[PDB]
């Protein structure tokens, strides 16, 4: 009951899941073979949320892996915990999107996306009571940008009343990995806002800043950064799998964080995060956890949190801890920064408590705050986009696949609309 | 753009209009009769002129854009797609005097010819947003009577009547879309 | 022949509802499984368990409650724990999808699919009873499903049964410490439901109960567990007059006839004392005179409102223990003397006094210690206008710009619905000041 | 033989700072959730009346 | 479970060990007419002795006839390639007698 399916795409998105399941599998005690070897009786109270059942007793994540090139698709299985997936769910083409959005949204993806929706429909119809879907796609890559975005548009068209979630990584300016990054970003938001119920941004820049300062590990690796995004994945649905004082389903977080329909962009963080050595010393208590929760450096997005003002915030504490110390602390952080909290929404902090602590820590906190500061991220992406477009550079590729130059102008206007009106509520007062 | 598209176009010598005013205040006598002109190539150019704030381009753009839709007949519907992106910039100038100029022009557009508003509903997400900027900002004087009603300078008053016109001719679907942009609106 | 049927709706209701039965279960001699111990019959007399229970001929007993909720995790926990055997397996109705704090969801959209079943279970318990006096409903207004399903039941019950009295122990949000972010909205809408369908409802806002724990219990890390227990005694304090002996008895239908001056004003804020731990409860005499003052001490009000700011209409305050009537007479007279607690000009005598003998019992592993004398106060004060006002103002700020309106109008509730609720609180606010003026 | 063993297949596919948190913080019983510590403790008709107040300064935590 | 014809299967798989960087790799070659999506089994990496540990294999640990632990799946390395024997004899650790795979 109220279970969720998962479908992931793109090498960035596919790699994200290849670590998320490993992390999620550990919590319930599901070993790679799929045979039960758990420890706590509570480990299996609510396995239906993420796991189906199969004859013979081996479990299979409700994952539909999609990518337009077979090179990576044949890689995720071979990794650790890589064979929990039903290979029947796999779907892929034979050519490769080539970071060409039009290729991944009009020509190729349209050809293969008929099959992909088929497996999704079968998985969705199999659940007892459907709740929503969650995506893990990267906006810097074509197939994820185009094929990833197109799937949401259709999927919302079959299940208009169910919730949705998307994990996206936008390209920060200090580090660049795709020369065509600016183009696919502007078109992507043009379609994610109109249909996605919830979407949150995580930037490569933030990972590198967070990794090099607190953890201070000298040699980060793609395995490392994927871990932080792993904990955040599980930071939003903990109450769906274990008993808690204040359960807050995925829908519940939706109602309390979106004041108006067109603003559904969130930025996340995690804690505690202690250096490798200094863990034996820190004092893990509500006062200590709270301060590291709202710090600028911990946040996962390049936007400086103080450059804007918090429209709303969410907090889901983990494990056993007195509510009073939780309740009192939230109010305290709502006056020591009285200016940064918009003044026409009184009592603008939400708190949830769960009683099953994540393995590896005696306590934990997951942060989800809708900070108006995100205007910085979209503004700069507009700056890079405009420069490359007035000279009509790199556009002949897209125009060759049935697309017209008019469509790009429409998309650009829409993005400026969201940025322009997003700050509207920043200056309005009572 | 570095220069308003209107100014460059006029100086060349291809606009068919001139001032030649001899009367009460001012008037415009078109070098050629209106019906012959093509609306596709000219109609959006004039709308680019609304943005102009240095004379004489301000008025000389204004008077026509009111005039074009008055005697259009039925050809206006062809140009509806072409009028979206220009006008979007017009409302973004944030200048108080302009919004008074363009808002009346847009309001009169819907009533110019029949079966046009139904076409304009899908483009609400472009023209509606800035309209929310100043909905609540209005004069609060009190009992003392207002001397300024003669010329429409009240931003709040001008806009409020604007939506009313949009929904009456918008059609059945008009109401739902209008709310999704500006929430405070109340059905009529 | 006197019985009452308890109703629990909303996660807060069940959790507090869970606590309310261990207190009632223990005080009557029923083990967790419900089988009366072969020996050690702690209960003198008879018919006591009949007040809230029903005999099955031999052995165990059945609580008279129906737990209603839409999200099963909280309900599912009770069916697994140590109290599995107690509740009837076909009355713990559970849904499938959480209301997600959307009031329209639990009143118009989803609630209609479970209200029918709950009422059906209600009829079965009503028929078994003989002299049904009234109902008790617990619910936390700081949530959607709690308000929604809670509002429907009171609306549904008032027409199905009629003049039968009803009671409700709501739990409103704190003035500044708040859990949800839409709590102001559901407060104004919810108060509409029970402003025209209920006889009496008490205020037990969370923030105050936090304070009562700190100043007396000597605990700096209270949790939601201890909060429920304190509310448990007040349930015990009021209801204990029906199932035990008394030198001056008070009935449930005796409270609704002496605490509510008019059809509108039926909100009262209560308090309890003494609340003293074990390490300190035995170094003071606990004379009856000193306990009553603590009842009217302004720091121990269980509702976040200072009575000194308003007028007093009537207090229906009970006693328990070895209290003799002679002691009370001086106390009430002595209290009247004080100069900082003034009464309205139109109620020269406004005290309703009750006495009961069986002392409160100390549940093991809790916080409260053992005592002889305690007094539970359920008093209506003119100052309650503050809580309604403050919650009313919070409504205005968010509603001035139609923020969060789009998550309700899409759930079947007409847009004009919200406005009408404001008039009632606005109408109610002027009401308190109306009666307040001295004649 | 200190840093010369470096290999691309070893550096990239070996997580550095995101392995299991060191011991002394894992001391928690996943099966024990609240509402289970006291409500489900068992309950008893007769309680153990014994109480004690050790003559040592209670530890502050 | 469901097999009418069969009740227990066998996958023929070989293990490679690199001496350059202590890396292990497992790939199961294609078995004709087997109707199974066969490819890379374990991507080339370093695998620990027990899941989520900080102890790593040293080539002196592998040998024929003994059980290796690899993601809780139990492997039975059975046969030795021609080039394997010499290195063991060169380094000086005993080698065990082979047997055919059932
Ligand atoms: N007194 C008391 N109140 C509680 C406790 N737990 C939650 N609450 C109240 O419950 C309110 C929030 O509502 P929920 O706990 O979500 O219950 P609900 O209103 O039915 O909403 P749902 O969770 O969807 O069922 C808070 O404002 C609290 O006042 C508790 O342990 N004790
Ligand atoms: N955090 C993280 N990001 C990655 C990793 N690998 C790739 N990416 C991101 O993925 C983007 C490129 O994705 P791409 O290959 O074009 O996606 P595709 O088009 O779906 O194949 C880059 O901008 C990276 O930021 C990784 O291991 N960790
Ligand atoms: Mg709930």
């Amino acid at each position: 009951m109220r279970e969720i399916v998962h479908i992931q795409g793109g090498q960035c998105g596919n790699q994200i899941g290849a670590k998320f399941w490993e992390v999620i599998s550990d919590e319930h005690g599901i070993d790679p073979t799929g045979t039960y070897h758990g420890d706590s009786d509570l480990q299996l109270e609510r396995i239906n949320v993420y796991y189906n059942e199969a004859t013979g007793g081996r479990y299979v994540p409700r994952a539909i892996l999609m990518d337009l090139e077979p090179g990576t698709m044949d890689s995720v299985r071979a990794g650790p915990f890589g064979q929990l997936f039903r290979p029947d769910n796999f779907v892929f083409g034979q050519t490769g999107a080539g970071n060409n959005w039009a290729k991944g949204h009009y020509t190729e993806g349209a050809e293969l996306i008929d099959s992909v929706l088929d497996v999704v429909r079968k998985e969705a119809e199999g659940c007892d009571c459907l709740q929503g879907f969650q995506i893990t796609h990267s906006l810097g890559g074509g197939t994820g940008s185009g094929m990833g975005t197109l799937l949401i548009s259709k999927v919302r068209e079959e299940y208009p009343d169910r919730i949705m979630e998307t994990f996206s990584v936008v390209p920060s300016p200090k580090v660049s990995d795709t020369v065509v990054e600016p183009y696919n970003a502007t078109l992507s938001v043009h379609q994610l806002v109109e249909n996605a119920d919830e979407c949150m941004v995580i930037d490569n820049e933030a990972l590198y800043d967070i990794c090099f300062r607190t953890l201070k590990l000298t040699t980060p690796t793609y395995g490392d950064l994927n871990h932080l995004v792993s904990a955040a994945m599980s930071g939003v649905t903990c109450c769906l799998r274990f008993p808690g004082q204040l359960n807050s389903d995925l829908r519940k977080l939706a109602v309390n964080l979106i004041p108006f329909p067109r603003l559904h962009f969130f930025m996340i963080g995690f804690a505690p995060l202690t250096s490798r050595g200094s863990q034996q010393y820190r004092a893990l208590t509500v006062p200590e956890l709270t301060q590291q929760m709202f710090d600028a450096k911990n946040m996962m997005c390049a936007a400086d949190p103080r450059h804007g003002r918090y429209l709303t915030a969410s907090a889901l504490f983990r494990g056993r801890m007195s509510t009073k110390e939780v309740d009192e602390q939230m109010l305290n952080v709502q006056n020591k920064n009285s200016s940064y909290f918009v003044e026409w929404i009184p009592n603008n902090i939400k708190s949830s408590i769960c009683d099953i602590p994540p393995k590896g820590l005696k306590m934990a906190v997951t942060f989800v705050g809708n900070s108006t500061a995100i205007q910085e991220m979209f503004k700069r992406v507009a700056e890079q986009f405009t420069a490359m477009f007035r000279r009509k550079a790199f556009l002949h590729w897209y125009t060759g696949e049935g697309m017209d130059e008019m469509e790009f102008t429409e998309a650009e206007s829409n993005m400026n609309d969201l940025v322009s009106e997003y700050q509207q509520y920043q200056d309005a007062t009572a | 753009v570095e220069i308003n598209l209107f100014k460059k176009y006029y100086d060349r010598g291809d606009l068919p209009i001139a001032v030649n005013f001899h009367g009460a205040h001012r008037k415009i006598s078109w070098k050629l009769e209106p019906e012959l002109l093509d609306y596709h190539l000219y109609l959006p150019i004039f709308f680019e002129g609304l943005r102009e704030t240095e004379e004489p381009y301000k008025f000389l753009a204004d008077q026509g854009c009111e005039e074009l839709l008055a005697r259009g007949g039925a050809k206006i519907f062809a140009v509806l797609p072409q009028l979206i992106i220009p006008i979007k910039k017009a409302l973004s100038t944030k200048s108080h005097p302009i919004m008074c100029t363009t808002l009346k022009k847009i309001q009169k557009l819907v009533t110019s010819s029949d079966m046009i508003g139904e076409a304009l509903v899908p483009y609400y997400r472009q023209i509606l947003p800035v309209m929310n900027m100043f909905k609540n900002k209005r004069l609060n004087i009190g009992d003392h009577i207002d001397y300024s009603q003669r010329k429409n300078e009240n931003l709040s008053d001008l806009i409020q009547e604007t939506l009313e016109i949009l929904e009456k001719y918008g059609g059945e679907d008009a109401y739902i879309n209008i709310k999704y942009m500006i929430p405070t609106y109340e059905s009529c | 022949m006197r019985e009452v049927i308890s109703i629990h709706v909303g996660q807060g209701g069940i959790q507090v509802g869970n606590a309310c039965w261990e207190l009632f279960c223990l005080e009557h001699g029923i083990q967790p499984d419900g089988q009366m111990p072969s020996d050690k019959t702690i209960g003198g007399g008879d018919d006591a368990f009949n007040t809230f229970f029903s005999e099955t001929g031999a052995g165990k007993h059945v609580p008279r409650a129906v737990f209603l909720d839409l999200e099963p995790t909280v309900i599912d926990e009770v069916r697994t724990g140590t109290y599995r055997q107690l509740f009837h397996p076909e009355q713990l109705i559970s849904g499938k999808e959480d209301a997600a704090n959307n009031f329209a969801r639990g009143h118009y959209t989803i609630g209609k699919e479970i209200v029918d079943l709950c009422l059906d279970r209600i009829r079965k318990l009503a028929d078994n009873c003989t002299g049904l006096q009234g109902f008790l409903v617990f619910n936390s207004v700081g949530g959607g499903t709690g308000s929604g399903l809670g509002s429907l039941l009171l609306e549904r019950l008032s027409v199905d049964y009629g003049k039968k009295s009803k009671l409700g122990f709501t739990i409103y949000p704190s003035p500044q410490v708040s859990t949800a972010v839409v709590e102001p909205y559901n407060s104004i809408l919810s108060t509409h439901s029970l402003l025209e369908h209920t006889d009496v409802a008490v205020m037990l806002d969370n923030e105050a109960i936090y304070d009562i724990c700190r100043r007396n219990l000597d605990i700096e890390r209270p949790t939601y567990t201890n909060l429920n227990r304190l509310i448990a005694q007040v349930i015990s304090s009021l209801t204990a007059s029906l199932r035990f002996d008394g030198a001056l008895n008070v009935d449930i239908t005796e409270f609704q006839t002496n605490l509510v001056p008019y059809p509108r004003i039926h909100f009262m804020l209560s308090s309890y004392a003494p609340i003293i731990s074990a390490e300190k409860a035995y170094h003071e005499q606990l004379s009856v005179a000193e306990i009553t003052n603590s009842a009217f001490e302004p720091a121990n009000m269980m509702a976040k409102c200072d009575p000194r700011h308003g007028k007093y209409m009537a207090c229906s305050m009970m006693y328990r223990g070895d209290v003799v009537p002679k002691d009370v007479n001086a106390s009430i007279a002595t209290i009247k003397t004080k100069r900082t607690i003034q009464f309205v000009d139109w109620c020269p005598t406004g005290f309703k006094v009750g006495i009961n003998y069986q002392p409160p019992t100390v549940v093991p592993g809790g916080d409260l210690a053992k005592v002889m004398r305690a007094v539970c106060m359920i008093s209506n004060s003119t100052a309650i206008a503050e809580v309604f006002s403050r919650l009313d103002h919070k409504f205005d700020l968010m509603y001035a710009k139609r923020a969060f309106v789009h998550w309700y109008v899409g759930e079947g509730m007409e847009e004009g619905e919200f406005s009408e609720a404001r008039e009632d609180l606005a109408a109610l606010e002027k009401d308190y000041e109306e009666v307040g003026i001295e004649t | 033989s200190k840093k010369t063993i470096l290999s691309g297949f070893m550096k990239n596919n070996s997580i550095v700072g995101f392995k299991e948190c060191l011991d002394s913080q894992l001391q928690l019983k996943d099966s024990k959730s609240e509402y289970n510590d006291k409500f489900q403790s068992k309950n008893r008709i007769h309680r153990d009346t014994s109480i004690f107040h050790i003559r040592n300064k209670s530890q502050i935590i | 479970v469901e097999n009418p014809y069969e009740n227990y299967r066998i996958r023929k798989c070989t293990l490679y060990y690199y001496l350059s960087d202590g890396t292990i790799h497992v790939n199961e070659p294609k078995i004709m007419n087997s109707g199974i999506e066969q490819g890379v089994f374990i991507k080339r990496q370093q695998i620990p002795k027990q899941l989520n540990s900080t102890d790593y294999y040293t080539w002196e640990d592998l040998n024929v006839g003994i059980n290796i632990n690899l993601f809780e799946r139990v492997f039975r390395i059975v046969d030795c390639d021609s080039f394997t024997k010499e290195f063991f004899v060169y380094m000086g650790k005993k080698m065990n007698s082979p047997e055919r795979v059932p």
